[PDB]
RNA sequence: AUUGACGGAAGGGCACCACC
RNA sequence: ACGAGACUCUGGCAUGCUAACUAGUUACGCGACCCCCGAGCGGUCGGCGUCCCCCAACUUCUUAGAGGGACAAGUGGCGUU
């Protein structure tokens, strides 16, 4: 009955940690709904995960995410990852290799930021200028 | 006419495949550990399309797992990995029981015993110290243990005289007496290190192997050296045979089947020529395992794969 | 008590009383060769400890230098009575202190004698205490009324990355004169030594070092022993 | 960059001539070997030794590299 | 040997002081006081023999700092 | 069964406004249609019944991260404002406009004061949010 | 018996965590339930100066910057063991505040 | 004859405080 | 030999270790609200509690220590191999 896998996944500063269990199909992002996070131009981005696996791979668990951290697209971009590694991890820990191996290669496959994280972050600034690489303007005569 | 075949690989690993194991009991599930920091759990789905195919994955260690081993009941794993560590893994639930964490550096083998009461590790710290199944370390030993790493080191399944073999890279196999955790027989034969120790099954021989390229099987009665077969390469697995009197080595990127009763090499297990460019050297075997009929031949290997050698007749 | 004050404030006032310390006991007590000043929280006194050559003389007479330094210090910093007790001892070598060679070339160059012979001397005795290498830069109206500077090297002298803290040690002094002032600085490299109190403990982070391989006789034909 | 120094260099060819019988073409175990038998101060100068050492082990088996000498003259009895 | 090189010591410091300072460790030998030619009062040196060489290996790193007569005192063989 | 989270919050603070100035309890001060509601404004708000709106607003901000006052509520409702010539900045909204607000909702039983200091939602506060959000919801499928 | 409370403050990690292993091995040696090293978030002061003491340059600076680390320590015993735990050779640059379950 | 500096000399290399 | 590099700080990784009511998570209990036919191992909760020591465990998220990890290491091609 403990069938339950906490995974994470982070953008930039922003770290989503997706909660799945077993259940009946579903989703909630800070205890709304997935169809209605505030970004809704990108809401095919949160879509992503279950548009590509369908609904049968969901409708077995209950994924509950927290959301902290970073911006607006941040924040989706790590709902995003960690709905896809927490369906990833409780695959491989509650049913079988195989099928981890097929829904992590459709995954992969369309997009490799759903299972890997980016590491960019934000430069220092200098005492030279406005931002990292950038200079105050010079003068002559 | 008692050659054998390649009759299928075993993909789905990231990394060099350093011990296999099996077990009398399931002979349907063998265990592979690798340097992907996982250890893998098998299902012989003996079909055309796939030999094989990884059921379950076991993913605790922080670096390459360097040794695994079954227990008798096949149902509790024993491994050790390169941070220092063992774990006494549960198949079933597929998570870890216990956590042995005594030795400071790499644990380059572990072994069970016949009745799986306790235990023996051998690392990179020249310590070779037992434990028990409860978790804790029960004696280590340090009086006239090896001056350099221990490589290999396992118990023998035979009732009188129950002994540890062990050897390492000071060129040297020493006999330890289990009872009083007492140095008993040193034999000093071997010229260059050692990657591997193993006992007959019925409790009578013993074969040892390294760097030189030559195994040397010693006597566990009276501690003599009968005689010493020679490799092409570096030997990094040797693995007895149970039902036929045979000893199999990994020399290289071949795998050599001493008999012994011939002493003849009654065949030399080569891969098939890929990578046609004479650029690179093809990948070795890195360690061997016999099923518990003794008509199959595991052996992995370093391009991430798991072979299966079939006899035939 | 009523006096609470934060973590921030309280390492920096801490830091700020040890320099204020060591400055004073750098200008009172600097033709007696100090060094440093360690200051040692035990819970019944406070001991600063005086780093100092020529001990003696900071003890002063039968003990009086030693009480008029306690004496100012408690009057200085606000400490209850009785609750400072100021000890001196004896640095260990004296070639490898930075600040007691600038001093010491400083009373050199006080009493009457030439700037070459005294930055040799001293030289000579660094490198003669062991030092890996020393530089020592004497910059002012050296020759005349046009200011120049003059640095006298031998041996190995690192300069850049993180080794340049814990190797070598600099220190910068001034030497007041009729025609001006001149600069001194004298910095040196001191040598590794494991578990010792002469440098440092961790070796250079691009030295190398392999062991020296036993002799390794060879087996001809197996033999075992049954002991 | 990806050029080594004088200091892997030198380092590593004084660790093949001295203790060639342990080392093979494997960068993990030449790396523990270089980390249990020289006194390297830090992580990445002992990484950057046992990658070159590596590399000079996948060249002493295709000739002798001008610069090393060992045993391996002996058995070039020809 | 027994060898003891006491250093730092101070001016008002007599015999009779050091030997009352390692009297609580055991017997000694033989006291030395390295006095001033020609003036009554020490050079800052001390060397002591304890009779036995157990003992005196232990008061060197008792007798190490300590701080004794306000002048921090090094103890060697 | 439907809550205020499983719900477009945008048409729920219009279906909740539409029923506090339907339900006529509110208590509106005199001089809503002569202020700004903050400094960083530049004109008055554009719609006339603005207040039953702002008052919808927190009473859903009330609902989650309920137990608050009258300058977090100044704080969630605080904007941009440009200077003129000098560059711009965040400043909070007003004070008295939050207060009057808080006030009205807690004549309508739906706030009150929280124990260590603020306010939250009544059950009944509760009960109406979660019906009007049932309202908007099943508006919504038809 | 009280909940003692002992907060260690350090500006540097070696010392500080050498006196924190010398009180929990103290502590486990005569079987005290202790709440083991709690870590709270190092405090980094930074102060940003110019490098010139005039006014003319090319406009460097200089960052100077100061870490302070700190530790706690929970006890559950009498406060005699805890006289005892504690006053075993504290490193120079290391800061105990004992906090006997009140202020 | 040598070392430096310079040439409104002659060849190479480098740099978004140079260009494309 | 100095400088470069190495070095130090920092960014990215660890479901492995050490731990945490001055950080939390997950279960459990109580409470409010919503649907309902009678509904629920139902949903929301930064509401409360399990710090009176079990009458709950644990460290994924947070913190910061120790280690590990990357080396042009592996496979092709060029290059005086
Ligand atoms: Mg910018
Ligand atoms: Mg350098
Ligand atoms: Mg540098
Ligand atoms: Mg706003
Ligand atoms: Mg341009």
């Amino acid at each position: 009955p403990l069938q339950s896998v906490q995974v994470f996944g982070r953008k930039k500063t922003a770290t989503a940690v997706a909660h799945c269990k077993r259940g009946n199909g579903l989703i909630k992002v800070n205890g709304r709904p997935l169809e209605m996070i505030e970004p809704r131009t990108l809401q095919y981005k949160l879509l992503e995960p279950v548009l590509l696996l369908g609904k049968e791979r969901f409708a077995g668990v209950d994924i509950r995410v927290r959301v902290k951290g970073g911006g607006h697209v941040a924040q989706i971009y790590a709902i995003r990852q960690s709905i896809s590694k927490a369906l990833v991890a409780y695959y491989q820990k509650y049913v079988d290799e195989a099928s981890k191996k097929e829904i992590k290669d459709i995954l992969i496959q369309y997009d490799r930021t759903l299972l890997v994280a980016d590491p960019r972050r934000c430069e220092s600034k200098k005492f030279g200028g406005p931002g990292a690489r950038a200079r105050y303007q010079k003068s002559y005569r | 006419t008692e050659q054998m075949t390649l009759r299928g690989t075993l993909k789905g690993h990231n990394g060099w495949v350093t011990q296999i194991a099996t077990t009398p009991q399931f002979p349907d599930m063998i265990l592979s550990a690798s340097r992907d920091k996982t250890i893998i759990m098998w299902k012989l789905t003996r079909d055309e399309t796939n030999y094989g195919i990884p059921q379950r994955a076991l993913r605790g260690h922080s670096h390459f797992v360097s040794d695994v081993v079954i227990s008798s009941d096949g149902q509790f794993a024993l491994s050790g990995s390169w941070d220092g560590t063992l774990r006494l893994w549960d198949l079933t639930t597929g998570t870890t029981t216990r956590r042995f964490v005594g030795h400071t550096k790499d644990v380059l083998s572990v072994a069970f015993s016949s009745d799986n009461r306790q235990i023996v590790s051998g690392s990179r710290d020249k310590t070779i110290k037992l434990w028990n199944t409860l978790g804790v370390c029960k004696y280590t030993v340090q009086d006239e243990s090896h001056s350099e790493w221990v490589s290999c080191v396992r118990f023998s399944p035979n009732s009188s005289n129950p002994i540890i073999v062990s050897c390492g890279w000071d060129k040297l196999v020493k006999v330890w007496n289990l009872a009083n955790c007492k140095l008993k027989t040193n034999h000093i034969g071997h010229t260059g290190y050692l990657n591997t120790v193993t006992v007959s099954p019925d409790g009578s021989l013993c074969a040892s192997g390294g760097k030189d390229g030559q195994a040397m099987l010693w006597d566990l009665n009276e501690g003599k050296h009968l005689y010493t077969l020679d490799g092409g390469d570096i030997i990094n697995a040797l693995c007895f045979s149970p039902n036929r009197y045979w000893l199999c080595a990994a020399t290289g990127p071949s795998i050599k089947i001493w008999d012994l009763e011939g002493k003849i090499i009654v065949d030399e297990l080569k891969q098939e020529v890929i990578s046609t460019s004479s650029k690179a050297e093809p990948p070795q075997c890195t360690s061997l395992a016999w099923s518990a009929d003794g008509q199959t031949l595991f052996a992995g290997y370093t391009d991430n794969l798991v072979r299966v050698w079939q006899v035939t007749i | 008590m009523a006096v609470q004050i934060s973590k921030k404030r309280k390492f920096v006032a801490d830091g700020i009383f040890k320099a204020e310390l060591n400055e004073f006991l750098t200008r009172e007590l600097a033709e007696d060769g100090y060094s440093g000043v360690e200051v040692r929280v035990t819970p019944t006194r406070t001991e600063i400890i005086i780093l100092a050559t020529r001990t003696q003389n900071v003890l002063g007479e039968k003990g009086r230098r030693i009480r008029e330094l306690t004496a100012v210090v408690q009057k200085r910093f606000g400490f209850p009575e009785g609750s400072v007790e100021l000890y001196a001892e004896k640095v260990a070598t004296r070639g490898l202190c930075a600040i007691a060679q600038a001093e010491s070339l400083r009373y050199k160059l006080l009493g009457g004698l030439a700037v070459r012979r005294a930055c040799y001397g001293v030289l000579r005795f660094i490198m003669e205490s062991g030092a890996k290498g020393c530089e020592v830069v004497v910059s002012g109206k050296l020759r005349g009324q046009r200011a120049k500077s003059m640095k006298f090297v031998d041996g190995l002298m690192i300069h850049s990355g993180d080794p340049v803290n814990y190797y070598v040690d600099t220190a910068v002094r001034h030497v007041l004169l009729r025609q001006g002032v001149l600069g001194i600085k004298v910095k040196i490299m001191l040598p590794w030594d494991p578990t010792g109190k002469i440098g440092p403990k961790k070796p250079l982070p691009d030295h190398v070092s392999i062991v020296e391989p036993k002799d390794e006789i060879l087996p001809t034909t197996p033999i075992s022993e049954q002991k | 960059g990806r050029v080594r120094t004088k200091t892997v260099k030198k380092a590593a060819r004084v660790i093949i001539e001295k203790y060639y019988t342990r080392l093979g073409n494997d960068f993990h175990t030449n790396k523990r070997v270089c980390e249990e038998i020289a006194i390297i101060p830090s992580k990445k100068l002992r990484n950057k030794i046992a990658g070159y050492v590596t590399h000079l082990m996948k060249r002493i088996q295709r000739g002798p590299v001008r610069g090393i000498s060992i045993k391996l003259q002996e058995e070039e009895r020809e | 040997n027994a060898t003891i090189r006491v250093t730092n010591l101070s001016e008002d410091t007599r015999e009779t002081d050091l030997q009352e300072l390692f009297r609580p460790f055991g017997s000694i030998s033989r006291i030395y006081l390295a006095k001033d030619k020609t003036t009554g009062q020490s050079k800052g040196f001390a060397f002591i023999s304890f009779h036995r060489r157990e003992d005196a290996a232990r008061a060197i790193a008792g007798v190490s700092g300590f701080g004794y007569d306000h002048l921090i005192l090094n103890v060697e063989w | 069964g439907v809550t205020v989270k499983d719900v477009n919050q945008q048409e729920f603070v219009r279906a909740l406004a539409a029923f506090l100035k339907k339900s006529g309890k509110l208590k509106v001060p005199e001089w809503v249609d002569t202020v700004k509601l903050a400094k960083h404004k530049e004109l008055a708000p554009y719609d006339e019944n603005w207040f039953y709106t702002r008052a919808a607003s927190t009473a859903r901000h009330l609902y989650l991260r309920g137990g608050a006052g009258v300058g977090s509520m100044t704080k969630i409702y605080g904007g941009r404002q440009r200077n003129g010539v000098m560059p711009s900045h965040f400043s909070r909204g007003s004070k008295s406009v939050a207060r009057r607000v808080l006030q009205a909702l807690e004549g309508l039983k739906m706030v009150e004061k929280d124990q260590d200091g603020g306010r939250k939602l009544t059950p009944q506060g509760q009960r109406d949010l979660d019906r009007i959000a049932g309202q908007v919801a099943a508006a919504n499928k038809k | 018996i009280h909940r003692i409370r002992i907060t260690l403050t350090s500006r540097n990690v070696k010392s500080l965590e050498k006196v924190c292993a010398d009180l929990i091995r103290g502590a486990k040696e005569k079987n005290l339930k202790v709440k083991g090293p709690v870590r709270m978030p190092t405090k980094t002061l930074r102060i940003t100066t110019r490098k010139t003491p005039c006014g003319e340059g090319s406009k460097t600076w200089d960052r100077f910057q100061m870490r302070i680390h700190k530790r706690l320590i929970d006890l559950h015993s009498p406060s005699e063991i805890v006289k005892q735990i504690t006053s075993i050779s504290i490193e120079p640059g290391v800061e105990v505040e004992v906090t006997i379950a009140d202020a």
